[PDB]
């Protein structure tokens, strides 16, 4: 469950906001003024994404194209989740975690 | 009759021996993967449910008879195991 969490808030800021990629001619090397102004679009694409993007006719600015939708990890939390409550041994009503599940009927001659 | 003439024979084959054909559960490797089962959500629910419930059976010393002498081994032995929690 734990694992699972930090996977859906690795997952979330990919699938959310999109990483930026951008590419440049070698002619820009590292610690220059165009180096300082493509670390500037990127960070304005994070942070204040208003201000726009303007670009050279050279550079390629682009989001990485993951070409999937985020699965949904809701069932496998709450099948975790129901892994826990079920190793307590008790009911998924007493504990707020019936979902979608059916109601007990009858039950038998003594319940969880 | 004289007696029991035929002995009590093994449940093995050349295969299945002593009720077991599985060589990972055969000898007492198969009693690790028993305890190891232990470790399941749904494995110790179970058993704490059917467990417990055997513990609250309401359970009764029944005598052999209606005569004070049953009746008298049969409170001996009630109070030997305790029926009642404590002792």
């Amino acid at each position: 469950k734990r694992a699972l969490i930090l996977l859906i808030n690795h997952g979330l800021e990919r699938f959310m906001i999109g990483v930026p990629t951008l590419t440049i001619p070698k002619s820009v090397r590292q610690g220059t003024k165009q180096w300082e102004a493509a670390k500037e679009i990127v960070k304005n694409f994070v942070q204040k994404p208003r201000h726009g993007i303007i670009l050279p006719d050279d550079w390629k600015f682009d989001t990485v194209d993951l070409k999937s939708a985020m699965p949904d990890a809701i069932p496998y939390l709450t099948y975790h989740d129901a892994g826990i409550a079920r190793a307590l041994g008790i009911d998924f009503n007493t504990v707020q975690l019936n979902m979608g599940v059916q109601a007990v009927n009858i039950g038998e001659f003594v319940s969880l | 009759l004289e007696g029991a003439s035929v002995p009590v024979m093994s449940t093995s084959y050349d295969v299945v021996v002593d009720r077991e054909f599985d060589e990972l559960l055969q000898g007492k490797d198969g009693l690790l993967v028993y305890h190891k089962m232990l470790s399941d959500g749904t494995v110790k629910n179970a058993l704490n449910y059917i467990f417990g419930r055997i513990r609250s059976a309401k359970w009764y010393v029944e005598p052999a008879s209606t005569d004070p002498e049953d009746i008298a081994i049969a409170a001996f032995i009630h109070a030997q195991l305790g029926i009642d929690d404590a002792s």
